[PDB]
């Protein structure tokens, strides 16, 4: 659903800053 | 007269094993040892050290567990400062459990125990478990006493109800909760709270706690279970394993999915199936057919040979140590009585006779 | 609890939390989510004893246990503190707690606060050391004090509750509440000061003792019987196994997918007997040098077969750029994930499967097909000078996969058409 | 480096050898294999000064310890041959002879059951005891007629499995030497490759001197850097329990452990009467769902 989205967004970003450092 | 005293302690050593029963033995094992490292294994009361040479002990409770009954998964929680530390998951290389002992060698023990949280999260370890592997834990301990954050009885019930018994090996001498934990788990039984009077009766002690265990008639778990021997092939191509990613010469290849592993006995990672060679499950045989025990006749009476039947060596002449195998009607040594009752796992006078 | 199968693949931020733990699991994912886009519950659906395990060893937590007796007063003193001792401190003591943190957030600094608070008498009184005037205390940890009692009073009154009748000393002196004796022993009675005032013994060894019924209520937390509580154990029978024993019927099936005679058998050893009373010679086993030859021939075959097996006893030495090394390691590794899932998914044998079984079986064929771009770069960049190789590597997982592949087809022709 | 202390078995049976010759025209072949496995010591015992020999021949009803003599006089060889080969040959062809008169004088009872797996039992009780004794080599030599009938050997897989176990417990290849119309000896090859033993099958008695005097001489002192020449590779499986057909991927009782092939009938154990439960085999016996 929608709300699952913006959960799976913040992994998305979470894993591009991981992928940085 | 030392004789006397040696056959005086044969008979009361006997005593016990004069009773041998072909009890249903548990081969789908599930065996967790958790090590408590603490302020009292620093004791060197014992050389070197109680740390050192449960240590060692834990090596060679390793091997032998896995040269015995390869056909289980073993997993070790070490225990200190009043946290209970997983070190070990449980696996089928016993190479990964050597080089995390091997970690705990270096390390330095200290703390307090806490059964409480080290049974609690074995519980939660041993929760994925399928229902024909036996969860049993060895606990070693040294302490008389326990700080724990909460209930210890309310663990002890959910473990009765979730089938998963425990054998303690106590250092200094009897704590009562840990008899109540043996009593309660082991349907009654005093068997399993056991401690030790020196180095070699906790070598004994081991070696006792390497065997299979029986099962309860109640407890009935009968069912079948699917099984898959693999094939091994030997390529000039090194080619990426399965399990571990990486270019392998040889390898086993799966039966069902066809893919191929890097050791045996192990599960599948791709079809997810068990795979063994009939050695493995042939291993553990003479658990499913014991040897009964053999009897010296009397020196009184008249002998049916003079020397031994199967070393082929003089019987040495006050006693007779003619120890007769019934089931073949052949006298033999203590040496060949040791041999076949321990390392072989054959009679060879009933191999001669014919049935 | 946390313990469901729906809690661990709910928990996100735990994943995270494993996933920055480790390195390879971000590998791992980020080629499994972030790169071919899987649904990321079947990602750790493999993975769920992995997160229940990292959970419960995050989750558990230490015994309480007299952190203030561990405290050791240590010329001059330097505080030497632990935050996860402090917290202890804090646990133990909620007045101390307290009186953290309306002081420290809003007054001084935390050292100088556990500088007063070892300077304190309310330190000395709270651990075993009797409270005297001569200490001068810290006024502003001592102005606690009182509030510290009250706190004692209600713990106390807390701790209150009936007692079993079958130990109830109380009841036990309330035997006969006309006991009318002698005035007992000033020795053997609770002894006072001078000025009739007790020295405040019976107050620390009730302080020690609420200690302890703390300790043992803190054990007691949400984390007719005098009939069993009586049996007398030894005068009964002894508990026997009820342990079954197992026989084994015997009737194995020979083995599936002329004759000799007595009389013949009897003649021919009548003959050889005689050839062995007769004669056996050592020197003529020496062969005749051509047959031997063909055994020579033999013995050197499998030498030669045998030796070229042996000739191919981390990894092997590999002469691959290292780049392209680890993207086919890579490959390989995803599609071996591919794989394991997509049999999960079959082995699993639902309708409700069958969407996520045709879309697996479309990620295999676009790893196939990647595949197969990537045997046309080592194409494009070797010349097949090693991208055989690189194919040969990267061959049996893609039989595996594609075998799958026609399982797969077989089984949809079989159920549909 | 060490005396390596050398044990063979030699199987002897009329049944197979009688078969063997009828099958081939060899008479005295098993003379030809007596002959050569006299070189064959005497290559040994030269090889090494003290590389003590156990030698054992099982007959038909039972086991025999050749070499030594017990713990309890023609001269056939040649009296010009040297001192301790000449003993020990002297010894072998007289204890081989009252062996071979005692088996022409019990020929007529019948003992079907092969005693292979007994003569090697003991033969490794022989070996811990000479082992024990004073840092010797363990090698087990067998010598087998293969051309007679298989009859049955299932009853001698179990202690030839354990023979096997005890072995790799002892550090001792057992090393296979087979004369037979039957290229494959499953089980033999099997305990070979177990116990990083040396498999192989011939028929003719000529030339095998010549072969296990090349192939079979590899030592403990040397078995690193020398390669096996065996070429058969095995994949340990067993046939089925009620159909008798080895199985790739199949099912074991939990209680007796014996392979399936198939669902038994009755659903109830061929070998311990467990009997099972029928969700389980009925999700063993599930077809995969698969969409229309
Ligand atoms: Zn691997
Ligand atoms: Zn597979
Ligand atoms: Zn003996
Ligand atoms: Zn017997
Ligand atoms: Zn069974």
């Amino acid at each position: 659903e929608e709300r699952e989205n913006e959960k799976t967004l913040n992994d998305y970003y979470a894993a591009l800053a991981k992928k940085q450092a | 007269a030392s004789l006397v005293a040696s056959i005086v302690e044969a008979r009361k050593k006997r005593t016990a094993k004069k009773n041998i029963t072909p009890y249903q033995r548990g081969i789908i094992r599930s065996l967790i040892l958790t090590l408590d490292c603490s302020e009292a294994m620093l004791e060197k009361d014992l050389r070197p050290n109680r740390h050192a040479m449960i240590i060692q002990y834990a090596i060679d409770f390793v091997h032998e567990f896995f040269d015995q009954n390869p056909i289980s998964q073993m997993g070790i929680i070490i225990m200190r400062n009043g946290l209970a530390q997983l070190v070990s998951q449980v696996s089928g290389n016993p190479q990964d459990h050597i080089d995390a002992l091997k970690s705990i060698r270096k390390q330095e023990p200290k703390g307090n125990p806490s059964l409480q949280n080290a049974l609690e999260m074995a519980r939660g370890l041993l929760l994925p478990v399928p229902a024909h592997c036996t969860r049993e834990v060895l606990i070693v301990f040294g302490s008389l006493s326990t700080t724990d954050p909460g209930d210890i009885h309310q663990t002890i019930d959910s473990l009765v109800s979730e089938k998963i018994r425990v054998k303690v090996l106590g250092l200094s001498a009897q704590v009562a909760i840990c008899k109540e934990l043996c009593k309660a788990t082991n349907y009654g039984d005093e068997s399993f709270y056991k401690i030790l009077l020196d180095e070699t009766h906790l070598k004994e002690l081991f070696n006792e706690a390497v065997t299979p265990l029986p099962v309860n008639k109640i407890n009935k778990g009968f069912t079948l279970v699917k099984m898959g021997f693999p094939t091994r092939i030997f390529e000039d191509t090194p080619t990426f394993c399965s399990c571990h990613s990486k270019l392998v010469y040889g390898g086993y290849f799966c039966p069902n999915c066809h893919s191929k592993v890097c050791s045996l006995p192990t599960v599948c990672p791709c079809c997810d199936l068990m795979l063994i060679l009939s050695t493995h499950l042939a291993r553990s045989y003479h658990h499913l057919m014991p040897l009964k025990t053999f009897a010296e006749v009397p020196t009184t009476e008249k002998f049916r040979s003079e020397d031994c039947f199967s070393c082929q060596s003089r019987f040495p002449i006050l006693t007779s140590s003619r120890y007769r195998c019934e089931d073949c009607k052949q006298e033999f040594c203590v040496d060949c009585d040791v041999f076949i009752h321990e390392i072989l796992h054959n009679c060879p006078g009933c191999e001669s006779k014919p049935v | 609890d946390s313990l469901s199968k729906e809690k661990l693949l709910t928990n996100l931020k735990l994943q995270q939390s494993l996933l920055k733990g480790n390195k390879v699991l971000m590998k791992v994912f980020q080629e499994t989510v972030i790169n071919a886009g899987l649904p990321p519950s079947e990602f750790w659906s493999t993975r769920i004893p992995l997160l229940r395990a990292f959970a419960l060893s995050t989750s558990q937590k230490v015994g309480p246990y007299n952190v203030l007796s561990t405290i050791k007063p240590v010329n001059k003193v330097n505080v030497n503190l632990s935050r996860e001792k402090i917290l202890n401190i804090f646990e133990n003591y909620p007045i101390v707690k307290k009186a953290y943190t309306d002081n420290v957030p809003k007054n001084f600094k935390e050292p100088e606060f556990w500088a007063r608070f070892f300077s304190s008498k309310l330190f000395r009184k709270l651990r075993g050391e009797k409270i005297m005037q001569n200490d001068r205390g810290d006024v502003i940890i001592d102005r606690y004090l009182t509030l510290d009692q009250e706190f004692d009073r209600k713990d106390d009154d807390m701790l209150l509750h009936p007692v079993k009748k079958i130990i109830d000393l109380d009841g036990n002196i309330q035997d006969d509440p006309v006991v009318r004796g002698n005035r007992p022993d000033f020795t053997m009675q609770p002894g006072v000061d001078i000025n009739g005032n007790s020295d405040g013994t019976v107050d620390i060894l009730k302080g020690m003792n609420r200690l302890s019924e703390k300790m043992i209520m803190a054990l007691k937390n949400e984390y007719n019987d005098e009939r069993n509580e009586l049996k007398i154990d030894d005068l009964n029978e002894s508990y026997k196994t009820n342990y079954a024993i197992i026989h084994l019927k015997r009737n194995a099936h020979e083995k599936t997918t002329l004759k000799v005679s007595n009389q013949q058998m009897l003649q021919q050893l009548s003959l050889v007997m005689d050839n062995l009373i007769n004669k056996l010679d050592l020197n003529q086993v020496v062969p005749n040098n051509e047959v031997s030859n063909k055994i020579n021939k033999r013995v050197i075959t499998a030498i030669k077969i045998n030796a070229k097996q042996a000739k191919h006893n981390l990894e092997v030495k590999s002469t691959l750029p290292i780049d392209l090394l680890e993207s086919c390691r890579m490959l390989h590794t995803t599609c071996c994930e591919f794989l394991k899932h997509f049999y999960i998914h079959f082995q699993s044998g639902e309708q409700k499967q069958a969407s996520t079984v045709k879309k697996l079986y479309n990620h295999l064929k676009d790893c196939i097909e990647k595949l197969n771009e990537l045997f046309q770069d080592v194409l494009n960049g070797d010349g097949e000078s090693m991208s055989n190789t690189c194919t040969a590597y990267l061959k049996p997982v893609l039989n595996s996969i594609t075998l799958a592949t026609h399982k797969y087809d077989e089984y949809f022709n079989e159920y549909n058409n | 480096e060490s005396p390596s202390l050398l044990t063979v078995i030699i199987e002897i049976a009329p049944k197979l050898w009688t078969t063997f010759d009828e099958e081939g025209n060899e008479k005295g072949s098993i003379i030809k294999v007596l002959e050569a496995l006299i070189v064959f010591l005497n290559a040994h015992l030269a090889f090494n000064s003290a590389n003590k020999v156990a030698v054992i021949a099982a007959y038909s009803q039972g086991i025999k310890y050749l070499y030594p003599e017990s713990t309890s006089d023609l001269k056939i060889i040649n009296s010009d041959m040297y001192r301790r080969f000449r003993n020990v040959d002297e010894t072998l062809v007289e204890e081989i002879y009252k062996l071979f008169e005692l088996e022409k004088k019990q020929i007529e009872q019948n003992s079907q059951r092969s005693t292979l797996a007994g003569a090697m039992s003991a033969g490794l009780t022989y070996v811990n005891r000479i082992s024990k004794e004073s840092s010797l080599k363990s090698r087990l030599l067998v010598l087998t007629c293969g051309s007679g009938s298989s009859k049955d050997e299932i009853f001698q897989y179990i202690p030839i499995m354990n023979c096997i176990f005890s072995a790799t417990k002892m550090k001792c290849p057992i090393d296979v030497v087979k004369i037979g119309g039957s290229k494959e000896s499953t089980f033999l090859q099997q305990t070979t490759d177990a116990t990083n033993g040396v498999y192989l099958h011939v028929e003719s008695t000529e030339g095998l001197i010549q072969y296990l005097a090349t192939a079979m001489f590899i030592d403990p002192s040397l078995r690193p850097i020398i390669v096996k020449p065996n070429h058969g590779s095995v994949d340990f499986r067993t046939s089925c329990y009620l159909t008798g057909r080895v199985v790739a991927v199949g099912f074991i009782c939990s209680v007796c452990l014996c392979v399936l092939s198939i669902i038994p009938p009755g659903n109830k154990c061929p070998a311990c009467d467990s009997q099972f439960d029928e969700h389980v085999i009925a999700k063993l016996k599930r077809k995969p769902v698969v969409p229309r």
